[PDB]
RNA sequence: GAAAUUGUUGAAAGGGAAGGGCAUUUGAUCAGACAGGCCAGCAUCAGUUUUGGUGGCAGGAUAAAUCCAUAGGAAUGUAGCUUGCCUCGGUAAGUAUUAUAGCCUGUGGGAAUACUGCCAGCUGGGACUGAGGACUGCGACGUAAGUCAAGGAUGCUGGCAUAAUGGUUAUAUGCCGCCCGUCUUGAAA
RNA sequence: AAGCUCGUAUCAGUUUUAUGAGGUAAAGCGAAAACUUUAAAUAUGUAAGAAGUCGGACAUUUGAAUGAAGAGCUUUUAGUGGGCCAUUUUUGGUAAGCAGAACUGGCGAUGCGGGAUGAACCGAACGUAGAGUUAAGGUGCCGGAAUACACGCUCAUCAGACACCACAAAAGGUGUUAG
RNA sequence: GCCCUGAAAAUGGAUGGCGCUCAAGCGUGUUACCUAUACUCUACCGUCAGGGUUGAUAUGAUGCCCUGACGAGUAGGCAGG
């Protein structure tokens, strides 16, 4: 829905002669909890040899953001499912937040891709501090200096049927 | 529970909290077109009607 | 009786069965959820969602 | 004949579970817990915020 | 088949007969697996491991 | 001396369907009852329920952030410096880490606000329902007497006291409606 | 439907535990995957107690959950004996369609909302009425409901509004966006 | 990923029609919303069930009162009118 980011480990089980395995740890983006739980098992059980009947989950927290009104760069490695086999992606987002970044993303592979969330993967956020190691350039190119755009041909909503002015647009 | 929660977290520890052991069932959907083993099953914790619910204790079975 | 639920206790199984099923009516606010049959992990309205019974239950009475 | 619900009709509310009153008085969710300042581990939120 | 049943009811009886012999509740009916309780992990043999699911 | 069916008068309708159902209008028509019937309205109460305001609390990283100080860093390089044009101040390229703007990061400080949850917290508006019929009892208020919003609604008032409401009926109108029964009935025709 | 023993009890299209008549080897370490070596899963059997336990001894926490205190013995009576579709498994196969079995669910006796209409779809426990809330489906108008908000992509010289993997189908294309 | 082609007939003809193109299309997310004999609350009917009931023969004992759940239905059966 709106997203959420949840910091989740797994402990799993102690057997005997091996207690306290190695507490394996995931980012995962999601709306609540329990979504956020069951993607947690369901990379796990893909990575490595776990079922959640055979794993135990330590804690949830919320990951906010440290600096949330800086306006970053980032860029995300993902990987999706569609009806090929799976394959990988990089994409870039001048924005403000991971949580609304990976939002557009969703919905921007929603568009390009036919591509759902439940058949999304993602690798990896990260953030670019430097500018101009960006590879794309329809972030680049809202980096200049000095700028300025316009907001052509603005319309207004009204709630009204009617109107008797003969509207206009300004420009 | 939240005085042992925030003492693990400046311990550098982790209360794992305990799994619960009632839930709250509720019915969805009607009557028909079930498979008949939930129909038993439903027989037997008396969720036979729509929109009715009840307690249940948690064990493995 | 609540407290025996809650701190589900020894004479726990027959207060329940003391009890009725619960008749609820459908929720007050909207389900939410266009569709139902689907999990509620995949912005269903089944399965196991662990605290937001709560607010479908409040809503539902 | 008829159900007079509690939960409306403090009368009947009162009728039974009448720890009501001294929860009118004392009011027992308005209830402000002595807080401590208890700082979590360094470990803990270094975890949280990096990987 | 059914040996399982007669060692469980030998087993059954000899709680029996110990119950009975020093006084105690006697509770020889069965129980499920339960709901497991609280317990403190720290993660000192480990610190928590983060993953990348690639996953090749 | 019925009905099919036919005429005549009177009422009404009608653009390639008839009749049927639900609700009503218009018209025609009609019975009852006022030593107290018909239609309604206001207030306070109860069950049910919808929709707003507002307060107090708890949690999370005891929010994160903003904000204060501090250290460091760098540019889509602010002041300042150098060169060119010159429209004589704007470019160009260098300089320059705050200066004649500021930013990023690290740590620390003390708050509030968010989102979530709780209130046996206050208050308002709206709608439908008002079964039940001496008393019994569970309860509250109060020292008590007595009282109440507590085992199903009573108080005040007005109009009409009749075709006004209501009913019946033709009819308009919105929506619905496959022609009956039988035999195979699995395009079930 | 009637009796008589009773609600003592009875069981249940159910889970849990243990167990085979068998491994799927998805584990090769168990001879250089050679190996029955058995992570299991594919489910029937069995049971979870006085109907039991080793002449004589031991009562309901007397032996798991969960639900139903309406079950059982004998006698007797009406109607009824075939069939389409779907799904799951699996044998035979065909260009293809498929054929055969086994289980299960729907329809049959059965209306209602939606699907524009409808044997097979989706939802749904039918006395009459009121009020409320919703399911599946939908909200430009017909038509009751937002010409709602918001990210993107699309501009067809007969698009699409499809139920979807599915048949022309592998590809062509100096259309277009992202990788 | 969309878009054109990726083959079609022959009465005139259909995304259901109108018509729609920063959508009234397509994938997606948020909310509000309409709506069935479904669910809930209430009244009423009826049946079944569990209880109470000779005190004034309280004049219907096949009565009277209290409480609760439930109602589809062909062949067919039982019952009351």
């Amino acid at each position: 829905a709106h997203f959420k980011e949840y910091q989740v480990i797994g402990r799993r089980l102690p057997t005997e002669s091996v207690p306290e395995p190695k507490l394996f740890r995931m980012r995962i983006f999601a709306s609540n909890e329990v979504i956020a739980k069951s993607r947690y098992w369901y990379f796990l059980q893909k990575l490595h040899k776990v079922k959640k009947a055979s794993g135990e989950i330590v804690s949830i927290n919320q990951i906010n953001e440290a600096h949330p009104t800086k306006v970053k760069n980032f860029g995300v490695w993902v990987r999706y499912d569609s009806r090929s086999g799976t394959h990988n992606m990089y994409k870039e987002i001048r924005d403000v937040s991971r949580v609304a970044a990976v939002e557009t993303l969703y919905q921007d592979m929603a568009a390009r891709h036919r591509a759902r969330f439940r058949s999304i993967h993602i690798l990896k956020v990260a953030e670019i501090e430097k500018t101009a190691d960006v590879k794309r350039q329809y972030v680049k190119q809202f980096l200049t200096k000095d700028l300025k755009f316009p907001l052509p041909h603005r319309v207004q909503k009204s709630t009204k049927t009617f109107s008797y002015k003969r509207p206009s647009t300004f420009y | 529970i939240i005085q042992a929660k925030r003492d693990a977290k400046a311990a550098g520890s982790y209360y794992v909290e305990a799994q619960h052991k009632l839930v709250f069932v509720v019915r969805i959907k009607g009557i028909n077109k079930i498979p008949p083993k939930p129909r038993k099953v439903l027989q037997l914790l008396r969720l036979t009607r729509i929109n009715s619910g009840t307690f249940v204790k948690v064990t493995k079975a | 009786l609540i407290h025996e639920i809650i701190t589900v206790g020894p004479h726990f199984k027959q207060a329940n069965n003391f009890l009725w099923p619960f008749k609820l009516s459908n929720p007050s606010g909207g389900w939410g959820v266009p569709r139902k049959f689907k999990h509620f992990i995949q912005g269903g309205s089944f399965g196991n969602r662990e605290e937001f019974i709560n607010k479908l239950v409040k809503s539902m009475n | 004949v008829l159900k007079k619900n509690p939960l409306k009709n403090k009368q009947v509310l009162l009728r039974l579970n009448p720890y009501a009153k001294v929860f009118a008085a004392e009011k027992l969710g308005s209830k402000k817990a002595e807080k401590t300042g208890t700082k979590p581990a360094a470990v803990f939120t270094e975890t949280l915020k990096h990987d | 088949c059914r040996q399982e049943f007669l060692e469980r009811v030998k087993a059954n009886a000899a709680k029996r007969a110990e119950a009975k012999a020093q006084g105690v509740a006697v509770q020889l009916k069965r129980q499920p697996a339960q709901p497991r309780e609280s317990r403190i992990v720290s993660t000192e043999g480990n610190v928590p491991q983060t993953l990348a699911p690639v996953p090749y």
